[PDB]
């Protein structure tokens, strides 16, 4: 079929040969583990038996040419065009079950293992291809784990091919395991194998998942719902204050969380939009808060550092004033009362916004919303109106969770369904039609 | 080529001397934000002299450019920090670092 | 439980709780489904925010086939509907993208020539919109990690924005940043003059210079005049919203056009120099879908909020540190808490492994390697793992064995090599040895007393980054051993109390996770020698509380353990009978 | 009644564990027995333990526990492949160990430690990677060749526990007689040191080492030496230079304390 | 479950009989128990007689007969500690003339048709050793020079007498009370 000799003269024998390499894969069948002792150790001297009449018959060297034969050609469709539709939906099956014989004949076999040490560069060579790679990963775990001349013979360049098996194909077990008989083979440590895995898989942080222990992080907010629309009745600009009493910056071996700003829902749903409800996020973390560490402004978790006289994390005797203005969209800050070189604006005003503020352990703060429910340090600029007269008359001002679950025992849980749309908080009167 | 962004102000007198041992509280991260090594995961207080040679000359710098008590974010480019070779298996080659550093004694 | 509805679940942790047990399900042999348990049921409930992930192959609306790139064609991931025109086929906007990101570069810098092709930072993919499905329902561009908003009238005026802006002292703003997580242009907008589209289907390009974080848009060989700029280190994933008007929807197109890279060459760093295109498996077609989990915490922040005074407003408080351990994805630019990996087959798999290739190539005394392994995993998340009770027992034993192996392997097995041997300095200390404590011929505590055969010196260095001494790494790395040791006494105490009463609440989900890797740490800490005095009197008041007594409770050894842990505990009465004879050396001598 | 004793609590702990289950784990049954048979044979491990015993005096602390750290590297460097870092720590770990007087005045502590065997499996592992080819590490290979003959120049009890290692000395006694400079650093000297000067040992001489020896003399007599012949010498019909080695191995056999042993 | 794990590895596929201390350990202490070593009135003899007979089928009814058999087929025709404890359990379980054990062996031995358990008798029969007179005028030389022995006495006449001695005297037990089917299967 090669050389240009295409014809339909040629004898493929494709049914002949897949019933005969099934055939030989039941013939190297390895013995199953509910058989007696007995049984399996005869089974198991029968197989090794076979190998060896096999391999001094070079059976090894003949199963590799035929895999050779078939990656000649691309893929089963080329292959197809080449010698017919028959052998172009058996070429992926046919490669498949040889490389299955392969690795039975190999498997367990300390002399065939080290004879396949020859090959092993051949075989490695052809990880990439999607349709041989599951099973030259499995006759290299064979001969790895069998053979120490086959790991005495593996270098740089075939690690880094297994490496980059891993960065293309995803994530695969296999892999890892291969690599493990690589570093370590009967009771033998490999140094150049471990330093080679290491400095090639570990530095780059980019294959394996990384692990790391985070602050759980809590948010409290006003029963306030602040919101601009056409019609409406609410007051666009808004003031608040949170003054830090005490604060300690490392309560463990993780930065203390401190941050103080405004908050958006999600299309006047009372509960806060877009954000991770247990743990490890806080304001500014997503595209629905704007917050306030004391050097920098957060938004959609990223952080871009901030002037203010005598600039400095948030610390005790700290007072922080919020300003929100929604006739222009804007977010500003003034900490002990001087300004904060830095706003936000032009985001979006299709939700809610309420005062916010997120913290890990190792705090303590206090809303000041002016009037009665706390007096401002400042004052708020005018036309600026402080947040507790944003209170609906029914309503009673609290400050609670942000989410819906926290600390209680677990059978007095109080497990919740989905909130009605809280439009009321907004209002708009409408008329009748004319 | 180390830049530095106080965090939380020190004294603004004490400086590390020449031939002082600095004791600091560290906390190591890439670019990316992906942190490779922290002392207060360790629980224990990193000291190092002066001029020495000891650490990088990136972090030498920025510990001598800070004042008894002070906390401080000090950005090192690779060639003050690890250069092209980096440090096989933690720090990539041509790596910058960022250091969150807090100097708690001079001694 | 529907729109406003609160419900409590009781699941009988505590029999005393329920209140209609005893009228109905007492007497007919009902236990409480958690009659014998230590620790709350963790509850899982579903996720209200959407999430991003790989079109499953039985979806009944969405086929995904990826035509492999020929001679002349470019690779193609082709996006395709399964039952359009029939009966209850769901007419909605899906918003799919690719599994990998492109980065941008950490600093912004302020026929095809081979130079500037290998030294270009720009990269290229395509969109073809199929002939027959209108453009003004599909969305080309790109998205970040942080996109989530599943709406049914998806459009580009209600796309999340915000706009930081700094300025110095005095006003005189220096920048303006435009932050969003979707940058998309519409199909049906960009195509403008009105064509047949029978020559080809539309073509939308998509250009990302990561070098300047600069995004453009390509017609059909037209530069577009909508663009985009991105922020440094952005992780734009490629992406298309897309509604169904018909069979064939479009193809991510992975080719490239003049000077410009292909996106496989963005995404793969193995292939970052390679012009020619490719799509490996790694990249695949991802949909957001809301069929998916939480997992509840099992503790929250203690938060304290009381209304102190008019004047002073309102005091919330938090002193208790809570902290959980994060497992992130590379790829998908997420993180998940690590208990999460329970429900996760696949992932759990795989960190397992991982776990294991930490031991590999850490094993047998390379103590630079395990240096090295200290900045991936370091000693807060090794405490953790070994304390929490809610992790995979998987996870639970790697974590184990990586502690073991990174900081105790080494001197465990320098001392456990010279155990058969019996080097005795002949010293006062040696004379003073005598077999028997007292003139009441009474076995003393095995371990315990004096002891002065010549024993290996154990030292550690402590791994830091910083210094360049190069003289760390011989070695393992330092441990808080003092910690180690406490927290194992308390955490075996904990495990044979409970397990007294054969518990179904297991840590690691079976009393084999539970105990294998605890009594492993042990023994090791035993083989060094850490335990002294007091705390072996206690940990063998725990093993045997009747034989070991200073002159029902039942210990270890009358506790019917599995195969593994008898296995175990035979290595504890091994080294405990090698104390003896040593000991018995030690007198001999002694005597001599 | 209660065991009140170690002894009798892991005797009847491992009988009710073996008559309460039938124990699927050939490991686990194999440490129960191992544990059964140590406690009714407490004399057994005084037996076992007193040949590895040794005293030294106060003095000698510091430096036996030097030799001690040397001799765990050493052995830690077993479960390890051979390599440049390797050879250098092999190296310098018997340098030390030469260093330290403890290994003079103590002979009766190395044998008991069995250090020599250690460096023997050394030596033989590195042998057999690469047998068939060029050997590796040469430098290590004649560093301990090198310390197995100063062990047996030690003491006459060392020359005879290094005479019991004979048989596979003198199977891979074609080393490195080839290569010059590394004389005195073969395992065919250390045959040579073993059976030095020692009449006992050279009565203890077998006929299956010198027929052994005398068939490589043949050999090297009729065929040249490849090494020698690849780096270019000319091709005579022999190899004089191993000739000479084998000559010099039998004339130590043969000849002991200036008298020829007749047999 | 001791005899079984001996067998189970005696009957592992190995290239050798690896040394195995539990296994020396625990057959020197079966052979022991089975044997426990003014003329003796019959009633005495055949007490003890009997006992033997209470002692060897201690063992016999746990498969003894067959792990010994898969041991020393395993031993493959190499000497040793293995093949020497094997061969003195054998001859302690033996003792008397055992018919049942003789049965048992001899069952064994048909169904399993083991081919290796009398190549490794020819093995061990061929390995074993006899008078060295070169040995011997070598250690004479020695003596006459005067040479102090501090190591224990030169056993390299004769070395392994008592496994010889034991080996055959296990062959002879097998036969014991003209035992015509096992003296043809010889």
């Amino acid at each position: 079929l090669s050389k240009k000799a295409k014809a339909s003269t040629v004898d493929l024998p494709i049914e002949s040969v897949s019933l005969s390499l099934q055939d030989l894969i039941g013939y190297f069948h390895p013995p199953d583990e509910h058989l007696e002792h007995e049984d399996k150790q005869n089974r198991l001297r029968a197989l090794k038996n076979r190998q060896n009449l096999f391999q001094e018959e070079g059976m090894i060297n003949l199963v590799l040419e035929c895999i050779d034969r078939l990656h000649v050609y691309s893929s089963a469709a080329h292959f197809a065009d080449v010698a017919g539709r028959e052998a172009g939906e058996s070429w992926k099956s046919i490669l498949n079950s040889l490389y299955e014989l392969l690795a039975a004949l190999i498997r367990g076999n300390r002399k065939n293992c080290a004879q396949f040490s020859g090959s092993l560069d051949w075989l490695i060579s052809r990880l990439e291809r999607l349709e041989a790679s599951s099973g030259i990963l499995e006759v290299l775990h064979c001969v790895l784990v069998e053979s120490p001349e086959a790991l005495n013979i593996i270098k740089e360049g075939h690690i880094k091919s297994i490496i980059s098996l891993l960065d293309k194909h995803g994530r695969n077990h296999k892999v890892l395991d291969v690599l493990c008989s690589l570093c370590v083979c009967h009771g033998v440590a490999v140094r150049s194998n471990q330093h080679l895995i290491c400095d090639n898989l570990l530095p780059g942080r980019d294959l394996l998942l990384q692990t790391r222990l985070v602050n759980h992080v809590s948010s409290m907010r006003p029963n306030i719902f602040l919101g601009v629309s056409e019609g409406s009745a609410q007051y666009k600009k808004w003031y608040y204050e949170l003054m830090v009493d005490h604060t300690e910056p490392f309560v463990t071996a993780e930065a203390t969380h401190l941050r103080v700003g405004w908050a958006s829902t999600e299309g006047y749903s009372p509960y806060p939009g877009g954000g991770e409800e247990w743990g490890g996020n806080g304001v500014g973390d997503d595209l629905f808060s704007y917050g306030f560490d004391g050097l920098h402004l957060w938004s959609g978790c990223i952080a871009r550092t901030v002037s203010s006289p005598n600039q400095h994390l948030l610390r005790t005797d700290d007072v922080i004033s919020c300003c929100l203005d929604l006739s222009a969209p804007s977010i500003s800050f003034r900490i002990n009362g001087q300004p904060v070189q830095g706003m936000f604006e032009n985001f979006n005003i299709d939700g809610l916004f309420f005062p916010v503020v997120s913290f890990s352990a190792g705090i303590k703060v206090r809303f000041l919303l002016g009037g009665r429910h706390g007096e401002f340090k400042f004052l708020p600029p005018p036309g600026y109106a402080p947040c507790y007269e944003a209170v609906l008359p029914k309503e009673k001002l609290k400050v609670e969770h942000s989410r819906e679950y926290k600390q209680e025992r677990t059978y007095t849980r109080d497990l919740l369904g989905p909130t009605v749309s809280l439009t009321q908080a907004a209002f708009t009167p409408i008329p009748v039609d004319t | 080529g180390v830049e530095i962004e106080t965090i939380s102000p020190g004294d603004g007198r004490t400086f590390p001397k020449k031939g002082q041992t600095c004791v600091v509280h560290y906390t190591g991260m890439l670019q990316n934000g992906k942190k490779f090594d922290s002392s207060r995961d360790r629980n224990k207080p990193f000291k190092f002299r002066i001029g020495k040679q000891e650490v990088i000359k990136g972090f030498e710098e920025g510990a001598a450019q800070m004042s008894l008590g002070q906390r401080a974010k000090l950005t090192c480019t690779p060639d003050v920090a690890y250069g092209a070779t980096g440090h096989p298996g933690v720090i990539p080659p041509n790596a910058t670092l960022i250091f969150d550093v807090e100097l708690l004694n001079l001694e | 439980l529907g729109v406003a509805q609160v419900g409590r679940m009781n699941f009988g942790k505590d029999v005393s709780t329920l209140k209609y047990f005893t009228i109905c399900g007492l007497q007919e042999g009902y236990e409480p489904f958690a009659v014998n348990t230590n620790r709350d049921i963790t509850m899982w409930l579903s996720k209200r925010l959407p999430q991003f992930l790989q079109v499953p192959s039985n979806h009944e609306h969405i086929e995904v086939t990826r035509i492999d790139g020929t001679i002349d064609s470019s690779p193609c991931l082709k996006v395709t509907q399964k039952s359009f025109g029939s009966q209850n086929s769901n007419t909605d906007i899906m918003f799919y993208r690719l599994s990998m990101p492109i980065e941008c570069a950490e600093v912004f810098s302020k026929r095809d020539d081979y130079d500037f092709l290998m030294q270009t930072s720009t990269y290229y993919y395509s969109v073809r919109i199929f002939p027959g499905q209108e453009p003004a329902n599909v969305w080309v561009g790109w998205i970040t990690s942080d996109f989530h908003q599943y709406d049914t009238g998806f459009d580009l005026d209600r796309v999340r924005t915000v706009t930081v802006t700094l300025g110095d002292e005095k006003g005189k703003v220096h920048e303006s940043i435009k932050r969003s997580n979707c940058y998309m242009v519409c199909a049906g907008e960009s195509m403008s003059p009105g064509q047949g589209r029978n020559n080809n289907g539309l073509e939308i390009g998509c250009v990302v210079d990561a070098a300047s974080g600069l995004l453009t848009f390509i017609a059909n060989g037209k530069e577009l005049s909508t663009y985009y700029q991105v922020e440094p280190s952005t992780k734009l994933f490629p992406a298309v919203f897309a509604q169904a008007t018909s069979p064939n929807v479009f193809q991510f197109e992975l080719g490239r056009i003049k000077n410009v890279m292909p996106l496989s060459a963005g995404l793969f760093k193995s292939e970052h120099k390679n012009p020619v295109p490719q799509c490996p498996p790694r990249l695949h077609v991802q949909f957001l879908s809301h069929v998916l989990w939480s997992r509840m915490p099992n503790q929250f922040l203690k938060v304290d909020v009381s209304r102190i005074s008019e004047r002073q407003g309102w005091l919330v408080q938090c002193l208790d540190p809570l902290q959980f351990m994060s497992l992130h994805i590379p790829e998908e630019n997420r993180s998940v808490d690590i208990l999460e990996l329970t429900e996760q087959e696949e992932l759990l798999k795989f960190h397992y492994h991982t776990l294991r290739l930490y031991s590999a190539v850490c094993a047998l005394g390379n103590h630079r390697v395990a240096h090295a392994l200290c900045s991936h995993v370091d000693e807060p998340q090794l405490l953790y793992a070994i304390e929490n009770k809610y992790m995979p027992g998987l996870l639970r034993a790697g974590y184990y064995d990586l502690l073991i192996d990174i900081h105790l392997s080494s001197y465990a097995t320098a001392r456990l090599m010279m155990n058969n041997e019996y080097i005795v300095p002949m010293t006062e200390e040696t004379k003073s040895i005598t077999l028997f404590p007292d003139e009441n011929k009474k076995h003393g505590l095995p371990g315990i007393g004096l002891s002065t055969s010549l024993r290996p010196r154990m030292q550690f260095s402590s791994p830091s980054f910083v210094s360049i001494s190069n003289e760390c790494y011989q070695y393992s790395p330092e441990f808080p051993l003092d910690i180690l040791k406490s927290k194992t006494i308390q955490m075996l105490t904990e495990a044979v109390k409970e397990g007294s009463l054969h518990a179904r609440d297991p840590v690691g989900g079976t009393t084999e996770f539970l105990f294998v890797p605890l009594i492993k740490l042990f023994y090791t800490l035993l083989i060094m020698g850490i335990f002294h005095n007091e705390d072996l009197k206690h940990i063998l008041q725990l093993i045997e509380p009747s034989v070991f007594k200073e002159a029902p409770k039942e210990g270890l050894l009358q506790m019917k353990l599995p195969e593994p842990v008898k296995l175990q505990m035979c290595l504890l009465l091994q080294y405990l009978c090698d104390c003896q004879v040593r000991h018995r050396i030690e007198a001999i001598v002694a005597f001599s | 009644k209660k065991s009140s004793t170690l002894q009798q609590l892991i005797s009847e702990t491992m009988v009710r564990w073996a008559q309460e289950s039938v124990i699927e784990d050939p490991e686990l049954v194999r440490a129960m027995f191992v544990l059964l048979h140590r406690q009714y044979d407490g004399i057994g491990g005084l037996v076992r333990a007193l040949p590895k015993t040794y005293t030294i005096n106060g003095v000698s602390v510091e430096d036996t526990i030097n030799l001690l750290a040397s001799l765990g590297q050493i052995r830690s460097l077993l479960s390890v492949r051979m390599g440049k870092e390797e050879e250098k720590l092999m190296i310098r770990g018997l340098g030390d160990i030469m260093n330290n007087k403890v290994f003079y005045q103590h002979p009766n502590l190395m044998r008991a430690l069995g250090m020599h065997e250690t460096v023997m499996e050394v030596m033989v592992n590195v042998l057999g990677g690469g047998e068939s080819k060029e050997i590796t590490f040469p430098k290590m290979v004649a560093n301990c060749c090198r310390f197995l003959c100063y062990f047996c120049r030690i003491s006459r009890q060392n020359q005879k526990a290094m005479f019991d290692h004979l048989s596979y000395l003198l199977e891979n006694s074609s080393v490195g007689l080839a290569s010059p400079a590394m004389r005195g650093s073969t395992p065919l000297d250390v045959a040579a040191a073993s059976v030095m000067d020692n009449n006992e040992l050279a009565l203890a001489l077998r006929e299956p080492d010198l027929e052994k020896v005398v068939r490589y003399l043949a050999g090297c007599g009729l065929q040249s030496c490849q090494m020698l012949v690849s780096k270019g010498y000319p091709d005579i019909g022999w190899n004089p230079v191993e000739g000479e080695r084998y000559l010099d191995f039998l004339r130590f056999a043969v000849f002991c304390n200036g008298e020829s042993v007749e047999e | 479950q001791l005899i079984l794990l001996f067998s189970r590895t005696a009957l592992t596929e190995k290239c050798k009989l690896e040394e195995d201390f539990l296994y020396m350990a625990y057959a020197d202490i079966m052979a022991k128990s089975c044997h426990d070593e003014e003329v003796k009135s019959f009633e005495e003899k055949e007490m003890e007689k009997q006992k033997l007979l209470y002692q060897q089928a201690r063992l016999h009814d746990r498969g003894a007969a067959e792990m010994v058999l898969q041991t020393i087929s395993a031993s493959k025709g190499e000497t040793g500690p293995m093949v020497a404890a094997t061969l003195k359990l054998g001859i302690a379980i033996l003792n008397g003339g055992n018919s049942t054990v003789q049965q048992k062996m001899l069952d064994y031995l048909k169904e399993k048709k083991d081919v290796g358990f009398f190549q490794s008798l020819a093995g061990l029969m061929q390995s074993c050793s006899v008078l060295d007179l070169n040995a011997f005028e070598r250690q004479n030389k020695a003596e006459g020079l005067g040479m102090v022995t501090e190591e224990g006495s030169g056993e390299k006449v004769l070395q392994d007498d008592e496994f010889t001695c034991d080996l055959f005297r296990f062959l002879q037990l097998l036969c014991e009370g003209h035992n015509s089917d096992f003296q043809n299967y010889l």
